């Protein structure tokens, strides 16, 4: 819901034809932060098999 | 719905669009007269995406074609192919042009015919109300299709503001100037109008193509029959996942929004291995997946005259890697899982990168439900070698006194030269100072 | 059980007679340098174990149907 | 990961490099052209480390050749063997060089081509990520050989500083002095460059092989036919631990750093006792590997013209047996158990001595599955006849006053004589001085 909302936040400054660009790097850094903190949830899932293995390669993938 | 009206113009252009139609049958299983085979519906599950929709399941071409020379619209009539082609959308029957080798002729032959010419290529727009874009099959060689294919650059940019441009554009060839002279003047002019009054371009060198033309195909004499078999296939290539039934970027509009990194830099280089048909006779032992994206980033079936020592400072941003046919997709995964180990592409460091891999059922014929296809849509800051190649050339020749006296006595009063030079130099200083 | 066939498996990864895994392990002790500086987060696991199947792919050997058999435990002390 | 360039150079070094990679196709179980036989891979565990790395199953060898001489190229591309090799690597048809013959020759022409040959085999540098190394394929007879591979002695010193250097370099026969007259001068100048503008060398003496051409070959007219012979097998035998899956020193870094004691004391001692195809019917019956190396350190194989006298006052310090294929390795503890109580190798008083051994399985294919192979890397301080003899041939040549009009007209305007002479003795004052 944070990543609609930022998407949300940004076809309506494109839907006009100053301060949206700074509103735009706070709500940047504010899902940056839980996406790191989703990225530790998906490491701590159950220590086990190909599951978090899987996942391992989503996490790698967003890195690079 | 996602209808593309092509705009095949100039000497080059409308030669390697007739063939592109031309592929385009032999893929959906149609004959350009009739219909003789039932492969067309239950193999191929979309075809009204580049032609037009049926009435007597006759699939009509979106094209135009417009030249000042006609002897590449005499060339047509007589192949048994053109009865496809409609004598009522373009043109009738005996068509010319000027006379005539000019720049400034197609650029000021734009407005003299600007009644006719913005009049049956609208009639095609209004048969779809989701009109997807327009695609430029033009040609920067010679002043046929550089001078008036800069008109149409501005005039359907905001006439057309809500589509899609992007371009399929060949390069000239710089091995001698006798034959041609004009070619800095004339390329320069169009470049311009392809950055700022165009969203993204296919670059397609000519110099690199007789790189590949004697590589595998083994010929002596190079002729121009050959420029339309490499060019032909890479453009049907583009449109897998448009034509053929695709899940993800299965428009026009997908692909090119998931490589640009900003406008001014748009310039994709291209890459296709097989050409050979003496490989046939080993695939039939499951050639895999894993080894056909390993010569893709190698630079082999690049398309871009480059440097070889200058990758090291550059690095790539969008890189597509598109396998059509029998894939075998239990290992797609496994040749993405085998990148990261290498790192053929240098990454940027300011930001991520991206491998993006795509695939599509090919055509129900046996050279191609057998064979693996490997398309490559690259975007690496090394192209700015072609924008040093081309500047070079382009003030050498201006102290010279080359074509000052003989360029300016028809519609062209001020001068010009610089604003070409100066937007050239800020694609060059932005494409360097892209990765901080 | 097919039981040679497992058993060629182990001597290639512990026995160690296939030595470009072993070649790959001083990669794996090129890699570390002295004890300790290494990060202690939960990442440490997680982009340690993944090198070492990494590795098997860099020195072109075998495949996915014994790498299964092959795991590794990051201890701590 | 262990990639290693070869550097085949002159007249010499580009026939014995011709039939090395010859020999490496028909125990890798390939063609030159083609991949006919499935025992590629489940017989041969790795493949891409003297090869590079594979596009379409060919593996291309990482091989450069130049010579002045274009007689021993010409001889190459008749033969059916040549299709594996390329010809955009190296050079395409008809390649040149010199008149000529000289040593001051290659080295005035490795400055004036400077450009050209530090472009193409720098190509195959950055294919791998980590480079294993050098090795100069050259040969110390003749000045084609000598006079231009003294040069990239010294300016792959300092652009490839971490890189292993190390050299198969055959020495020429000094049997009469009618043909070539400039033996003494060329040989002395490229064997300083070999101490300390180079870390290791493995020595081949002419007159050696002449010793086993007679010996068991039974020749009445010795050819040079006959001298890619004894030379291919050893270069193969060489890195049986890093062709063949090993464990222990399967890099060439391995078996090198156990061997050299200290810089300027690095010229190895090779032997190989089996050259017969009669031998093959009686070792049906379990031939052992407790007989084969007892042979080896006894003078009989050994490719260096030493004193016979001479080894009661010198001693071994580092000696290597190498066994390949049916080893048998329930008994090879057996065969070095009998090492010490026959003392046939002299130890150093001052240190430990080392007798290393170690196995590798060898090609599937019937003459190499059956026959017990021995290759021989000695160490013994018994080399300074060698540089005796060349010394010895060195300064009588110089009080007869031959070559020094004939010499210093191009690029040599100081005596550079003594230069040579010192050096040459600081090598054999320091190897008597190394046991105490």
């Amino acid at each position: 819901s944070k990543l609609m909302s930022v998407c949300v936040m940004f076809t309506n400054c494109l839907q006009r034809f100053e301060s949206t660009i700074n509103n735009f790097d706070s709500n940047f850094s504010a899902h940056l932060m839980d996406l790191l903190d989703k990225l530790s949830m998906y490491s701590t899932s159950d220590c086990e098999h190909s599951m978090i293995n899987i996942i391992y390669r989503l996490d790698f993938n967003g890195f690079y | 719905p996602r209808e593309i009206i092509t705009l095949q113009l100039g000497q080059c252009g409308n030669q390697i669009g007739f063939e592109f139609w031309k592929q385009l049958c032999a893929e959906h299983g149609i004959s350009p007269e009739g219909i003789v085979e039932e492969f067309a519906t239950e193999g191929t599950d979309r075809k009204d995406v580049f032609f037009y929709q049926a009435d007597d399941e006759h699939y009509i071409p979106r094209a135009v074609l417009l030249d000042l020379e006609p002897r590449v619209i005499h060339s047509i009539l007589n192949s048994p192919y053109a009865n496809l082609y409609n004598p009522e959308n373009i043109y009738l029957s005996e068509h010319g042009g000027g006379a005539g080798n000019n720049w400034a002729s197609g650029f000021s032959q734009g407005e003299k015919i600007h009644e006719d010419i913005f009049d049956i290529i609208d009639r095609e727009a209004d048969g779809s109300d989701s009109l997807e874009g327009f695609v430029l099959c033009h040609s920067i060689a010679g002043g046929t299709g550089s001078g008036l294919g800069s008109y149409l650059l501005e005039r359907l940019n905001d006439r057309y503001p809500k589509k899609l441009v992007q371009t399929y554009s060949v390069f000239p060839n710089q091995d001698e100037m006798s034959h041609v002279v004009v070619q800095p003047y004339n390329s320069l002019l169009t470049l311009k109008r392809l950055t700022q009054n165009a969203d993204c371009v296919v670059v397609l060198d000519n110099t690199a193509l007789n790189r590949i033309a004697t590589d595998r195909l083994h010929i002596q004499n190079p002729s121009f029959s050959q420029i339309n078999q490499l060019v032909s296939t890479i453009m049907s290539a583009s449109t897998t996942t448009l034509r053929y039934p695709g899940y993800m970027n299965n428009d026009l509009i997908g692909l090119i929004a998931s490589l640009i990194p900003t406008p001014r830099l748009h310039f994709l280089m291209t890459g296709y291995t097989p050409l050979t048909t003496d490989q046939s006779v080993a695939s039939v032992r499951k050639t895999t997946v894993l080894d056909v994206m390993r010569r893709l980033l190698q630079p082999k079936n690049v398309m871009v005259s480059t440097g070889r020592d200058r990758q090291t400072n550059h690095c790539y941003i969008a890189i597509l890697n598109i396998i059509q046919g029998e894939v075998d997709p239990t290992q797609v995964h496994k040749s993405l899982q085998r990148i990261r180990e290498r790192k053929l592409a240098n990454f940027i460091p300011w930001g991520p990168a991206s491998i993006q891999v795509a695939l599509s059922r090919k055509s129900p014929y046996l050279p191609s439900a057998h064979r693996v296809s490997g398309l490559m849509m690259a975007n690496h800051t090394n192209i700015s070698s072609l924008f040093e190649r081309t500047c070079r050339q382009y003030d050498k020749l201006r102290k010279r006194e080359a074509f000052l006296e003989q360029f300016r006595k028809e519609d062209i009063f001020k001068d010009n030269f610089d604003e070409l030079d100066n937007s050239r130099e800020i694609v060059q200083q932005l494409i360097d100072e892209y990765h901080a | 059980l097919k039981m040679e066939r497992h058993f060629e498996a182990m001597r290639h990864f512990l026995l160690m007679e296939d030595g470009e895994f072993a070649q790959s392990l001083s990669d794996m002790l090129f890699e570390k340098l002295g004890s300790g500086q290494t990060p202690s987060e939960l990442l440490n696991p997680l982009v340690l174990n993944s090198i070492l199947n990494k590795a098997l792919q860099y020195s072109l050997h075998g495949d996915s149907s014994l790498a299964s058999n092959l795991t590794f435990a990051l201890k701590y002390l």
